[PDB]
RNA sequence: AGGAUGUUGGCUUAGAAGCAGCCAUCAUUUAAAGAAAGCGUAAUAGCUCACUGGUCGAGUCGGCCUGCGCGGAAGAUGUA
């Protein structure tokens, strides 16, 4: 699960994700997962993801993961009222706006990609799409 | 499938053992295995006769070119041609008893002369002795 | 040999900018040497198919406009945050 | 019969066919896979 | 109408022949001395392929073919066994000469129009059980 | 209608013959026919697919962009 080696602060406001989305583009590999929707991706659904397309290829050719989640998401326990401070960080995510390139992949033909990106797009709370890389 | 420039290429090849060739034999060879077939290779690499199955339009084709346009209406259903390019006949001769004995296919008409021939009085052909029987 | 027809645009802005692109269409801009700029607009789907092409970004393409021809590159293009669609295009005289 | 809110062919023999308003599968080889989505 | 690989001067056993064949309506004792009989001119330790051929009275014929490929290339190889892994491990080899022996005998079998291509057949088989042409 | 030859490819195994598994996947005759796509056998056999010739005779194929619909959709007094 990805995580921040060390942060300066535990603790975030809950913000906005507003706006679209930076690194629209394949830069990496020659294949992408760009999502088309916006929300949440917590850690967990990034390495489910992951091994899914990782086991989809057997293990083949190369693979980036493009988003990061940085962003500590805090949770209240059980039978807790509110107030008495913020909650405790229990999980991190990664804001996606839409057409944030999610992962890249390369070494493999395209109709196995495909498949690779469909199997992980299955553990996405949010709508993706395929690309192909393009010249600039 | 085949692309255009496939069976242009496919065309001219037959065309150009037309040429070369004196006698073309020509026969149905549906609901015959492919053993059967290959032991017909063999008669005919054996015997010096060129053997083709090829697309009916196809050989429409190569036939114009000269002087077998005869040949064109036996050019519906299954086709068989052979051409014995060294010597003449032996392929007339070997696709009948070949014929006979499998009681598959039928034969259709052959060709010498540039003229058609009919598939009952094929019999001239197939009993055309060795050029190499006039000594 | 790519060719392209193109009309000069008549007002600028975001506003016009959203009309084009609803209308299936699309701003460009043509600027290099000593001329002026020029804004155009272009038909979006049928530049769309010819940019699926390599040596589209390669190539000096003429661009039809007034009946004038101008030769150009592509120099730089502004797609789709996440559709398969074209929103700007820069050409730079050749 | 699987009655599940996503049918698919799960082979070639399968058959995509909608009956009063309700996608089935039906397959001539395979009794499993017959489907309706429900 | 069965097929086996039987050895030269060699028949009878039951795991080998007996049951494969005794179980189709075959007369056992006739069938190994006839095929002995005339696979005694085979050079010893060749495997032979057979195909016998019965009729409804349980009466059969057979024909005598070249021996297999592998067997051939085994011999010329001077090996005993095949590749496990043909291809990446890579267990010896036989001359360009050698080839040409075993395809003109097996062109006694083969469906080749040319010395060339039964060669290649040949070749193709010493490919599929990982020896070299050397 | 054909779907062949080396050949039951090599290894393994009691057997493993396209079809438990491992490795290889060449070459021939081809119109075409994978060292086999699925069923089948103790292993063969046997069915069928890929592919190709024939018949038919003018369209047929599958992706994109979008509009509106379908399923997914089970609660308690009475349609609600």
């Amino acid at each position: 699960m990805l995580q921040p080696k060390r942060t300066k602060f535990r603790k975030m406001h809950k913000g906005r994700n507003r706006g679209l989305a930076q690194g629209t583009d394949v830069s990496f590999g020659s294949f992408g997962l760009k999502a088309v929707g916006r929300g949440r991706l917590t850690a967990r659904q990034i390495e489910a993801a992951r091994r899914a397309m990782t086991r989809a290829v057997k293990r083949q050719g190369k693979i980036w993961i493009r988003v990061f989640p940085d962003k500590p998401i805090t949770e209240k326990p059980l039978a807790v009222r509110m107030g008495k401070g913020k909650g405790n960080v229990e999980y991190w995510v990664a804001l996606i706006q839409p057409g944030k390139v999610l992962y890249e992949m390369d070494g493999v033909p395209e109709e196995l990609a495909r498949e690779a990106f469909k199997l992980a797009a299955a553990k996405l709370p949010i709508k993706t799409t395929f690309v192909t890389k393009t010249v600039m | 499938a085949l692309n255009l420039q496939d069976k242009q290429a496919i065309v001219a090849e037959v065309s150009e053992v037309a040429k070369g060739a004196l006698s073309a034999v020509v026969a149905d060879s549906r609901g015959v295995t492919v053993d059967k077939m290959t032991e017909l290779r063999k008669a005919g690499r054996e015997a010096g006769v060129y053997m083709r199955v090829v697309r009916n339009t196809l050989l429409r084709r190569a036939v114009e070119g000269t002087p077998f346009e005869c040949l064109k209406d036996a050019f519906v259903g299954p086709t068989l041609i052979a051409y014995v390019t060294e010597h003449p006949g032996a392929a007339a001769r070997l696709f009948k008893e070949f014929a006979k004995a499998n009681a598959k296919f039928e034969v259709k008409a052959a060709a010498f002369e540039g003229e058609l021939i009919p598939a009952s009085q094929i019999d001239r052909l197939a009993t055309l002795p060795t050029y190499e029987e006039a000594i | 040999m790519f060719t392209i027809n193109a009309e000069v645009r008549k007002e600028q802005g975001k506003g016009a900018s959203r009309r084009l692109r609803a209308a299936n269409k699309f701003p460009a801009i043509i600027y290099g040497g000593k001329e002026a700029p020029l804004a155009i607009e272009l038909d979006h789907d049928k530049v769309m198919n010819m940019q699926a092409k390599a040596e589209f970004y390669s190539e000096v393409l003429t661009i039809v406009v007034d009946g004038k021809e101008i030769k150009v590159k592509a120099q730089d293009v502004q797609r789709h945050p996440y559709k398969p669609k074209l929103q700007h295009i820069d050409f730079v005289r050749a | 019969m699987k009655v599940r809110a996503s049918v698919k062919k799960l082979c070639r023999n399968c058959k995509i066919v909608k009956r009063d308003g309700v996608i089935r599968v039906i397959c001539s080889a395979e009794p499993k896979h017959k489907q309706r989505q429900g | 109408y069965v097929k086996l690989q039987v050895a030269a001067g060699m028949a009878n056993p039951s795991p080998p022949v007996g049951p494969a064949l005794g179980q189709q309506g075959v007369n056992i004792m006739e069938f190994c001395k006839a095929f002995n009989a005339k696979t005694d001119s085979i050079e010893k330790g060749l495997p032979i392929p057979v195909v016998i051929t019965v009729y409804a009275d349980r009466s059969f014929t057979f024909v005598t073919k070249t021996p297999p490929a592998a067997v051939l290339l085994k011999k010329a190889a001077g090996i005993k066994s095949g590749s496990g892994k043909p291809n990446k491990d890579k267990v010896g080899k036989i001359s360009r000469a050698q080839l040409q022996e075993i395809a003109q005998t097996k062109a006694a079998d083969m469906t080749g129009a040319d010395i060339e291509a039964m060669t290649r057949s040949i070749e193709g088989t010493a490919r599929s059980m990982g020896l070299v042409v050397e």
